[PDB]
């Protein structure tokens, strides 16, 4: 509103041429830046979403989802986050052959079966590259309080301008008093 | 200290010449590149010392396809039209504003009216008069700035250099804010 656109390659170339040186140169340068691519073839796929990672300095262990693997098993596990702690969500992906415009990372969070949040993040236009991309979201905080602690379930969607489903997956986030 | 600027707006509204003037202190009278690339501007803006990277973009149609790659990580947008082109100004709310809100949701915008030297230029006034137009007025640029949520509206002339220095100082302020713003956140 926005737108768308686209275209381419051529354209660138053309531118460158224109022429040269011149312017162209420048343109180329630018382209370169864007660049480259790878492849061519376509178938392959042009975009391969490889992983999700919660960048959290306070966390005693790893917090990464290998998205090239089995996605269902994630529903039987969870990520534990202590209440109030800051963290960013890193989406690791590869743009292999063509330039992708208006990339968007969407999260709709659920508590006890019902959807309680919807958040869209603007990733941008990305040209092909041999090297993987890592998109960081702005600094977010884990929720705090009696009514905020508990088990959550996030339905993530990495998409774009043409509304292509580069990858869709479900992961859980359990907010606690302490890491334990 | 390290900040990213992206400059956007209609073809031929004077973006590249503005960046060249800011950078080299002289208007390019003969050759002008489609995009002026890789330049980091040293700006002192009261208190710090900023390194402001200047990312130029273009259209002319297909440069359309690359522009998106310019927006990751910007700290401040200069969104331009030219004061000799009422058409360029309507593109602000019609094209450039949705594009930049899409790619840079919460980055501050400075709306800039370029070619301010043409506002009383005789050939410009003649050419526009024949279309029952006239140069953009400052009030219009300020109200467009208001409408689109800009951090502010400024005018300059790359040709005479009037107002250029202040454009980049305000963009730098804006960027420092952003951071612061951032913280814040938302978701
Ligand atoms: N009168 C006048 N012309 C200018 C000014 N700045 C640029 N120009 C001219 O406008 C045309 C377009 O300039 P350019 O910077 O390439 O615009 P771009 O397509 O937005 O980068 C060229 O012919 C420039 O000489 C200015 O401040 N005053
Ligand atoms: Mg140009």
């Amino acid at each position: 509103s926005v737108n768308y656109k686209p275209p381419a390659q051529k354209s660138i170339q053309e531118i460158q041429e224109l022429d040269k040186d011149d312017e162209s140169l420048r343109k180329y340068k630018e382209a370169l830046l864007g660049r480259v691519a790878v492849s061519a073839d376509p178938n392959v796929p042009n975009v391969v979403v490889t992983g999700l990672t919660l960048v959290c300095s306070s966390a005693p262990g790893p917090l990464e989802l290998d998205l090239t693997g089995d996605l269902e098993s994630f529903k039987k596990q969870s990520f534990v986050l202590k209440e109030g702690v800051e963290y960013r969500i890193k989406i690791s992906f590869r743009v292999n052959r063509e330039i992708v415009s208006g990339m968007k990372y969407i999260q709709h969070t659920y508590r006890k079966g019902v959807k309680i949040d919807k958040t869209d993040y603007m990733v941008g236009s990305y040209g092909p590259r041999a090297e993987e991309y890592e998109f960081l979201t702005p600094v977010e905080e884990a929720p705090k309080g009696m009514l905020a602690r508990g088990s959550y379930s996030i339905k993530s969607r990495f998409t774009d301008d043409d509304k292509t489903d580069h990858l869709s997956w479900e992961w859980n986030l359990t907010i606690k008093k302490d890491w334990k | 200290i390290r900040k990213k600027l992206v400059i956007v707006g209609d073809g031929a509204c004077g973006k590249t010449c503005l960046l060249i003037v800011n950078s080299k202190d002289q208007f390019p009278e003969v050759y002008v590149p489609t995009v002026f690339e890789n330049y980091v501007a040293d700006i002192e803006v009261d208190g710090k010392q900023v390194e402001l990277a200047l990312w130029d973009t273009a259209g002319q149609e297909d440069y359309d396809r690359l522009r998106p790659l310019s927006y990751p990580d910007t700290d401040v947008i200069l969104m331009c039209f030219s004061i000799d082109s009422p058409d360029s100004l309507e593109n602000i709310p019609e094209k450039w504003t949705p594009e930049v809100k899409h790619f840079c949701p919460n980055v501050p915008i400075i709306l800039v009216g370029n070619k301010k030297d043409l506002r009383n230029d005789e050939h410009t006034r003649r050419e526009l008069a024949k279309m029952k137009q006239e140069p953009v007025k400052p009030e219009e640029g300020r109200d467009m700035a208001n409408r689109i949520g800009a951090f502010g509206y400024m005018e300059c002339s790359a040709k005479t250099k009037d107002g250029v220095r202040e454009v980049f100082e305000m963009a730098t302020r804006a960027a420092l804010q952003a951071r612061r713003g951032k913280k814040k956140s938302g978701c």
